[PDB]
C-alpha cells in the first residue's frame, strides 16, 4: 500500500494542481485580462 | 406505452453520449452565441491569441 500512496500521489497533484494551471496561463490568462473593463487605468504606466 | 417502457433503463446510456457532446462544443459557441459582424473587441483579442 505505502508504495501505491507514494506514486499516486505525486502523479495526482502535476495533473490537478500543476499542469491545469500551467494550461491556464499559456491559453486563458491573455484573455482574462484583456476582457476587464477600462483598459486604459489597466495600463496606465508608472510616472517613473 | 409497450415500447417507452422498453428504452428505461437503457437512456442512461445515450444520456451520457449526448452529455459528452455538450460539453466538447459548450466551450467553444459561447464565442458564437453573442457573435456580432462589428466588434473591436473580439477582433482585437483574436488577433493577440
Amino acid at each position: 500500500v505505502n508504495k501505491t500512496v507514494r506514486d499516486l500521489m505525486p502523479k495526482t497533484i502535476m495533473h490537478l494542481m500543476i499542469n491545469n494551471t500551467k494550461e491556464f496561463i499559456f491559453s486563458e490568462l491573455l484573455a482574462n485580462l484583456y476582457s476587464c473593463g477600462d483598459q486604459n487605468t489597466l495600463m496606465e504606466e508608472s510616472a517613473e | 406505452q409497450q415500447l417507452t417502457n422498453h428504452i428505461r433503463d437503457t437512456l442512461p446510456g445515450l444520456r451520457n453520449k449526448l452529455q459528452s457532446q455538450l460539453l466538447s462544443i459548450e466551450k467553444e459557441v459561447e464565442e458564437y452565441k453573442n457573435f456580432r459582424p462589428d466588434d473591436p473587441a473580439r477582433k482585437t483579442k483574436a488577433l493577440l491569441q
